[PDB]
């Protein structure tokens, strides 16, 4: 191949009545066929088989089929979603998460070891409810996810504006840093304080012309308790009366005056702010990575059986008998997924009838077009046996 | 006549032997054999 | 198709018709053997407690 990369483990579910015959391979069983003759013996095939659980009804069997089809779109939704976060931070893997073990086992392995697992789930429980429980379980994890992905965006944005305050540029910066008594004064009936911002060549024309600026300013006043870049940051004590004046006669200077007036309490609740903004985000963080693969081991478990369920029912559909159906699971080599799909479609497709035989072989994964991929929904084409290939 | 062949091929996944004989506006006959139940 | 494929669709038919059937009553007759416990017993009851 070369119209798509695969570098990890790639699987095709394919479920078969246990009676059939390959057509290109006659003379062999289906189980003998996968070990020995698909693609160059290469192919590694695992147990996939589940028994009977309780069916409703033939009535009921059309409409677990429909739900089926759906809940697996959904979940298939979710652990996307789950993958799509873990991989977007970069503090796991991003190579990983298609061939990532489950139960600490590697995933060819651990189908090979699913024969219908349990966590919750049972044999003896009916079958409507399973198609339902397993999907309110996947709802739940993913919008507990997303939730804390969305807290962990909010923090983002309060963090970078509290730091902004700490040192950043004077179009919003507020002070707090710096708490000095002999750079403001408090505690007074006739003085306040105004901070100046000002460009850092307009700093000598500051110094000049301040005092005469305005009317009843505190001489000797100028120091630089802050300084950024780009501005440099002033003290200035005067009257509150002549506040006014002096905030639009430095406009017409070109000073930007920043209105902060000396309070204890601004001062400790701008530090505090900061804070629990870091605190916050970075207890969101640990929180997300650890609570995203503990959600994603449940969910695939949660998945695959909606695959094997529903593989199961849809055989059980489509061919009836016999009533236990031979379901194996074949996990194929990267990159030799085009020859698995031909030689499949090939030697089982005649038993699913000559009118559900259309030729439309190939694949594009480039948006060009998009004929040429198989599923049973459209109308366009369909698959010509019970196969889904499944793309981690 | 092919629309709804191609949605009751979608909706039944195969699961039906669809004919179509010509009426001799021009119209056209039609035979499904639903085979089973719960979609009829 | 051909007459083969017909015939396998005939027999896999038939086998859901039957399955249908089974299926549907023998969990109509399970609930009866449950409803003649339940209701017999209550008819009894309710007059012996006015014979006493």
């Amino acid at each position: 191949m070369a119209t798509a990369l695969y570098t990890a483990n790639d699987f095709i579910l394919i479920s078969l009545p246990q009676n059939a015959q390959p057509v290109t391979a006659p003379g062999s069983k289906t189980d003998s066929w996968f070990n020995e003759t698909l693609i160059g013996g290469r192919a590694f095939v695992s147990d996939f088989k589940i028994p009977e659980f309780k069916i409703g009804s033939l009535d009921t069997l059309i409409v677990e089929s429909e739900e089926l089809s759906k809940v697996d779109n959904q979940i298939g939704a979710s652990i996307g979603k789950i993958i799509e976060i873990l991989q977007g931070l970069n503090e796991t893997s991003t190579n990983a998460y298609r061939t990532l073990p489950i139960n600490n086992m590697p995933v060819p392995e651990y189908l090979e070891n699913f024969q219908w697992q349990t966590r919750k789930f049972k044999l003896d429980k009916s079958i409507k409810d399973l198609i339902t429980l397993i999907s309110n379980e996947s709802s739940q994890l993913d919008a507990d996810v997303r939730a804390t992905y969305a807290n962990y965006n909010s923090a983002k944005t309060n963090l970078a504006a509290a730091e902004r305050k700490k040192t950043g540029d004077l179009s919003v910066r507020s002070l707090h840093d710096i708490v000095k008594p002999e750079d403001f004064v408090l505690n007074s009936e006739h003085l306040t304080t105004v901070l100046v911002a000002v460009p850092k060549s307009l700093k000598s024309d500051f110094e000049k012309s301040y005092e005469t600026l305005s009317k009843n300013v505190v001489p000797a006043s100028a120091s630089v308790i802050a300084e950024d870049a780009e501005y440099v940051l002033f003290n200035v004590h005067l009257f509150k009366k002549n506040v006014q004046e002096f905030t639009t006669a430095a406009r017409e200077k070109k000073f930007i005056p920043r209105e902060f007036n000396y309070s204890e309490e601004l001062i400790d609740q701008l530090k505090k702010e900061h804070d629990s903004a870091a605190s916050l985000e970075q207890s969101l963080r640990v929180q997300l990575v650890r609570l995203a693969k503990t959600a994603y081991v449940d969910v695939f478990i949660n998945w695959f059986h909606i695959k094997a369920l529903r593989v199961y029912v849809e055989s059980v559909l489509r061919y009836g008998l016999p009533p236990h159906f031979n379901i194996k699971i074949i996990a194929v080599p990267p990159k030799n997924l085009s020859k698995c799909k031909s030689e499949l479609i090939d030697a089982f497709g005649f038993l699913g009838g000559n009118a559900f035989m259309k030729d439309k072989k190939g694949k594009i994964n480039k948006q060009d077009t998009s004929l040429h991929q198989y599923a049973s929904l459209v109308d366009t084409e369909y698959e010509p046996f019970v196969m889904y290939i499944i793309n981690l | 006549v092919d629309i709804l062949n191609r949605i009751l091929w979608r909706l039944l996944r195969g699961n039906l032997i669809f004919q179509n004989f010509p009426i001799e506006v021009e119209k056209d006959c039609f035979i499904i054999f639903t085979h089973g139940e719960t979609l009829l | 198709l051909t007459p083969n494929q017909v015939n396998d669709e005939l027999n896999k038919m038939q086998a859901f018709i039957r399955k249908e059937a089974e299926e549907k009553a023998k969990e109509i007759q399970l609930k009866a053997d449950q409803e003649y416990e339940i209701e017999k017993t209550n008819i009894v009851r309710n007059e012996t407690n006015n014979i006493d």
